[PDB]
């Protein structure tokens, strides 16, 4: 399963 | 052949859907090689633009970005919106609620509650009618804006609980007996 | 020369606390098709299935009869999947081997002292004093009152009396200028 | 499919 | 004769 | 630029 993650 | 969609849950506080807000997710998903002869991986930048008084469970999905670890079609990603616990209300759909403590006496012989605000104010209410346990009292227009009418609002709900002694006097015991209706 | 197994029927079986209490039989009837000594022809039968139902066995009990759905010439018939679930109950609600009771009392209740004659599950009534102040939602246990526990129904949960306490409608400005005096503060 | 009822 | 998966 | 199904 994919990676993800907030950012600015 | 479509793999199955892939969730994630996006946490959002009651300020961000108070106000409306960007939130943007980086996925790293695995990408079939400009030559098939790897699979690699790579980066990309999804942007949610979360509506002023959205409510948990809006679905913000990103048809095919999920992995291409397949000779198939990459899942969905599904972004699902979830309310993040706030320190002094309860949202509930577009309305706050605020759980207000009462003594006995406040809920029978009357009481001011001072209630916080969505923009950091107090608002007072006087109250002057039997406050029983459980009972709401509507202060309408200050809750969330209605997703899709935005201009509007819902209320902010008080939600009381009475709090009672342990231990009452012979002579307080005698009268409530005499007094009390019902 | 393979067969091959359909899935599982479900069946709710749906049973009173006071059957939980001591336990019970319960007799389900089932008509299937069966498969004939020739393996071709089949019939109707009707088969009676029983089910023993343990003291204190909580919802989501699984009780499985193998094999006696529908025959084919073909298949392996289907397990028969009976699973218990509660009955609602009038008075009392079912938490685990639990057994609460909700008691509804007044204000002036609450606050003056009050009984609560309890009723049990097997008939007996256990009258229970309260002196001091009851609060909303309070809670007071009566041990050992409650259902066998399953596995080992010799032991038994309690009864939980939960009060809810009734608030009058209004209180008239002459009350409520003699209860300003006497509630404390 | 097979019928099931309960009975007395 | 049947089998009882229980719960706990 | 995601297909949004709304709650009510």
């Amino acid at each position: 399963g994919p990676t993800i993650e907030e950012v600015d | 052949k479509q793999d199955p969609p892939v969730t994630h849950d996006l946490r959002v506080s009651l300020e961000e859907i108070y106000s409306g807000c960007t939130k943007k997710m980086k996925i790293s998903h695995k990408r079939l090689n400009p030559d098939g002869k790897s699979i690699r991986n790579e980066d990309k930048i999804l942007t949610i633009e979360v509506k002023k008084g959205w409510k948990e469970g809006t679905k913000i999905t990103f048809p095919k970005e999920g992995d291409q670890t397949s000779n198939n079609i990459p899942a969905d990603i599904v972004f699902v919106l979830k309310d993040k616990p706030h320190n002094i209300f309860k949202r509930d759909g577009s309305d706050v609620i605020y759980p207000a403590r009462i003594s006995l006496r406040e809920a029978l012989c009357g009481c001011t509650v001072n209630v916080p605000t969505l923009d950091g104010r107090t608002i007072p209410v006087v109250f002057k009618d039997v406050i029983r346990p459980g009972m709401r009292r509507k202060v309408p227009g200050e809750g969330l804006p209605l997703p899709k009418t935005p201009e509007k609002r819902g209320d902010l709900i008080i939600e009381f609980e009475v709090i009672f002694p342990e231990r009452i006097p012979q002579t307080s015991r005698t009268v409530l007996e005499q007094v009390l209706p019902i």
